[PDB]
RNA sequence: ACGAGACUCUGGCAUGCUAACUAGUUACGCGACCCCCGAGCGGUCGGCGUCCCCCAACUUCUUAGAGGGACAAGUGGCGUUCAGCCACCCGAGAUUGAGCAAUAACAGGUCUGUGAUGCCCUUAGAUGUCCGGGGCUGCACGCGCGCUACACUGACUGGCUCAGCGUGUGCCUACCCUACGCCGGCAGGCGCGGGUAACCCGUUGAACCCCAUUCGUGAUGGGGAUCGGGGAUUGCAAUUAUUCCCCAUGAACGAGGAAUUCCCAGUAAGUGCGGGUCAUAAGCUUGCGUUGAUUAAGUCCCUGCCCUUUGUACACACCGCCCGU
């Protein structure tokens, strides 16, 4: 199998198992406080974003890779709602969004390669792969 | 021309039309039944193209309205659905038979047109054209259902399942045929 | 304008008075339940999540913005 | 208060005028008995040889 | 099941006991929504519990972090009154005590007759907006 | 994501279409074409709209911004 | 002879043509690299976030040159059977949208765009210029274009995936677009590596919308005005708060009277993005794309327009004229 045959929105989540169970990446001291971009309003309501929000980065990673700070802000991103005025784009987190990836950086999950663009590593395909054998091997359409 | 009409969730077939007023119109086999409700895009070009749409695609059409909503139709296709899964779930026949018998339930036999008849502009009661009549309930119907859910706390596949399974057997009480009702008893009261 | 007098607990009457009744409708979501009773959707929603454990209730579809349960064929 | 609801076909649409272009004439037949062509005027589209519902056939309704 | 502990008082200030904790804490002056959602997480308690849920052994922990944020590794940055030009004390501050503040600055704008207070010794728009059609109700 | 779907809906039966022409006999476009337009006319044939330009005054190609009278 | 039409640009579609490392290539060689990553012991398969030189194959998509194509042509009705209309297989069925625009005028705006200018005013205590700080924005009021909502088809939170016009740095002049690594919650900052551009921004991986949790008819978390404290940015100067961030106060408003505007097809309507102003920057305007209806194929009923017949005591022409205590 591969992640291009499996659904993605459960698959974020099936990952989410993989880092609380791994548990050891890092946690930042400020995962209570901050609010994961600059036009929300109120912080997630689940404490354990950080297993979702690194299950995503890595898994984007798998899809478009050579992306750095950038790419991860601009995914992360909708409307800006400054009430009066009509809604805009505004760009995700900075800081939140790089010590992601320096924490697989210590879980040797992805690189930095050629370009300077954060991409993955050959045994960090080997864990994404091997989830989706078991979403896969668990759920028919 | 498929091995079988089906929606792989309702079957097309056997539905049937109380009118022989309704039939080119009501149209439930043009020459087929599509799978899902959603257009196209070639339609409205000439005053007898919007005859040919299937009447789900029609009304998926017309519960988009009062500006918020405006332009969502992949919103829609979702609550049709699930609309008639409820209808079904409440009485049984196929909502195709709830929906026909509904939407025939809801159209007026008459309307009260302006015309000189006493000197001044007056009104004269008229009849109405079969597309008039089929035209006149689908939107009737959903204005029902856009001002129940407004303030209730029913889901929109409840109140708009609730108001035309009552179409079906219309006893003075779904809004739609609440009106039609109303449009004809004024238009006989002026002649 | 007037309450709804919607609560946000049960009693151990009402929730008896719900465990008998509800698996015999055809229609089974959060709407009809809260229009039923005087309770909100939250502890409803709930409430069949409950309910929905025990196995007196069986799905249709579990969806974004409604869910649909019906009887557990009683006959 | 008898309740003769008669079904009915166009044959040639006359005219579309009234009061703003709204109403349309035409000389409706029955289908079922070729009878009275009962000349009454409708409001809406009007296909060729059209069924038609019609609730009292006593007007004529024709050009006041 | 039971009602054990819904509407109550606290800092002299009621608690609508129906809803959730979060924002039935947010019915106190000085604290918002997000406030709310931190200290929650700071007393280590689940936020789907209703009010009439936790006794006073649980929102005693709360009374006491919320009047004093500092002492728990709050981000100063919550903190309403930073760096004040009274007694530079960084704490969220709470009910009608707060008011008194916004009394106190206010004043010391009329104390020593600076821009801002002049304009609300009449009550106009003091942030440098304008009135040629706004400023009727 | 709609245009995409009214895309590839469109691709594969003409693919399909395309295909059996070049290797296999012309009554295999015919069994397969007539069933294929007798149900929907846009899987063989692409969907001309376009939306068209915007004039100064309206938000949108015919839409006018109001008129003030005194 | 003018205006119309004719013409220019634009959109459609051409599996045909000359072509493309600054485009596709992608179909392939599988020349390799990687995960048992699965039916598969394994290969062939599926995938690649990948890696290539041209001694691969080209041009469907990408771009733009010549082409080509549609013309009441084919058929049938209706027509004085001329002009033409209605319908239909064919297909872009003559139908995309604009630019362009005559005769005669208006005491319509502009001397505040101009070294284009008549006359008058004034020219040293300047109505010339330059500098400083202010004002053009001030509040009992009434007005005209507009964004925001009033919520559950909704809002909060998470995942998800898609776009098209352009635009971007040394100019008689002062600063452009921005990847990528670290610091900072964020607003921001510091080394830095590209671009005078189909080259890196940018395979523009935008939003409403698609799938989950919370809220539960309650001024509620809808709404985001007002006010206090804080934190950064551009600048000779932010105070009468340039902007932007953070905490917090949480009002008016329960779908809106009389009136009245805009629209008939990818149009209405929703959402988002460019350009313009721009050292600081849009609730405005000029454009682009996405989501995608209901209601019409008609009439002069209202406000108005073109031609002809008639009427007039009107001619700065009904905003006319004109009568008597």
């Amino acid at each position: 199998v591969t992640v291009k045959d499996v659904n993605q929105q459960e698959f974020v989540r099936a990952l989410a198992a993989f880092l609380k169970k791994s548990g050891k990446l890092k946690v930042p001291e400020w995962v209570d406080t901050v609010k994961l971009a600059k036009h929300k309003e109120l912080a997630p309501y689940d404490e354990n974003w950080f297993y979702t929000r690194a299950a995503s980065t890595a898994r984007h990673l798998y899809l478009r890779g050579g992306a750095g700070v950038g790419s991860m802000t601009k995914i992360y991103g909708g409307r800006q709602r400054n009430g009066v005025m009509p809604s805009h784009f505004s760009r995700g987190s900075k800081s939140v969004a790089r010590r992601v990836l320096q924490a697989l950086e210590g879980l040797k999950m992805v690189e930095k390669d050629q370009d300077w663009g954060r991409k993955l590593t050959p045994q960090g395909q080997r864990d994404l792969d091997r989830i989706a054998g078991q979403v896969a091997a668990a759920k028919k359409k | 021309t498929p091995d079988i009409k089906l929606f792989g969730k309702w079957s097309t077939d056997d539905v049937q039309i109380n009118d022989i007023s309704l039939q080119d119109y009501i149209a439930v086999k043009e020459k087929y039944a599509k799978y899902l409700p959603h257009s196209a895009g070639r339609y409205a070009a000439k005053r007898f193209r919007k005859a040919q749409c299937p009447i789900v695609e029609r009304l998926t059409n017309s519960m988009m309205m009062h500006g918020r909503n405006n332009g969502k139709k992949l919103m829609t296709v979702r609550i049709v659905k699930h609309a008639f899964e409820i209808i079904h779930l409440l009485t049984g026949e196929n909502p195709l038979q709830v929906l026909v018998n509904a939407i025939i339930n809801s159209g007026p036999r008459e309307d009260s047109t302006r015309i000189g008849r006493a000197g001044t502009v007056r009104r004269q009661a008229v009849d109405v054209s079969p597309l008039r009549r089929v035209n006149q309930a689908i939107w009737l119907l959903c204005t029902g259902a856009r001002e129940a859910a407004f303030r209730n706390i029913k889901t929109i596949a409840e109140c708009l399942a609730d108001e035309l399974i009552n179409a079906a057997k219309g006893s003075s009480n779904s809004y739609a045929i609440k009106k039609k009702d109303e449009l004809e008893r004024v238009a006989k009261s002026n002649r | 304008r007037d309450k709804l007098n919607n609560l946000v607990l049960f009693d151990k009457a009402t929730y008896d008075k719900l465990c008998k009744e509800v698996p015999n409708y055809k229609l089974i979501t959060p709407a009809v339940v809260s229009e039923r009773l005087k309770i909100r959707g939250s502890l409803a929603r709930a409430a069949l999540q409950e309910l929905l454990s025990k196995g007196l209730i069986k799905l249709v579809s579990k969806h974004r913005a409604q869910v649909i349960y019906t009887r557990n064929t009683k006959g | 208060r008898v309740q003769p609801i008669k079904l009915a076909r166009v044959t040639k649409v006359l005219g579309r005028t009234g009061s703003q272009g709204q109403c349309t004439q035409v000389r409706v037949e029955f289908m079922d008995d070729t009878s009275r062509s009962i000349i009454r005027n409708v409001k809406g589209p009007v296909r060729e040889g059209d069924v038609l519902t019609l609730l009292e056939s006593e007007r004529e309704a024709r050009r006041l | 099941p039971e009602k054990f502990q819904h509407i109550l008082r606290v800092l002299n200030t009621n608690i609508d006991g129906r809803r959730k904790i979060a924002f039935a804490i947010t019915a106190i002056k000085g604290v918002g929504r997000r406030y709310a959602h931190v200290v929650l997480r700071k007393a280590d308690i689940d936020l789907t519990k209703r009010a009439g849920e936790l006794t006073e052994d649980e929102v005693e922990r709360v009374i006491t972090i919320m009047q004093n944020p500092r002492q728990y590794k709050i981000p100063d940055w919550f903190l309403n009154r930073q760096k004040d030009v009274k007694d530079g004390k960084y704490s969220q501050v709470l009910a009608n005590g707060l008011d008194n503040k916004l009394r106190e600055d206010l004043e010391r704008l009329k104390k020593i007759r600076a821009h801002r207070g002049l304009r609300h010794f009449w009550g106009l728009r003091v942030r440098g907006q304008h009135t040629k059609t706004t400023g009727r109700r | 994501h709609v245009a995409q779907i009214y895309a590839i809906r469109q691709s594969i039966s003409k693919a399909l279409v395309a295909y059996y022409q070049k290797y296999v006999d012309e009554a295999s476009k015919k069994e397969i074409k007539d069933i294929l337009i007798q149900y929907d006319r846009t899987l063989l044939v692409a969907d001309p709209r376009r939306c068209e330009s915007k004039k100064f005054g309206g938000p949108g190609a015919r839409a006018r911004y109001q008129k003030s009278y005194r």
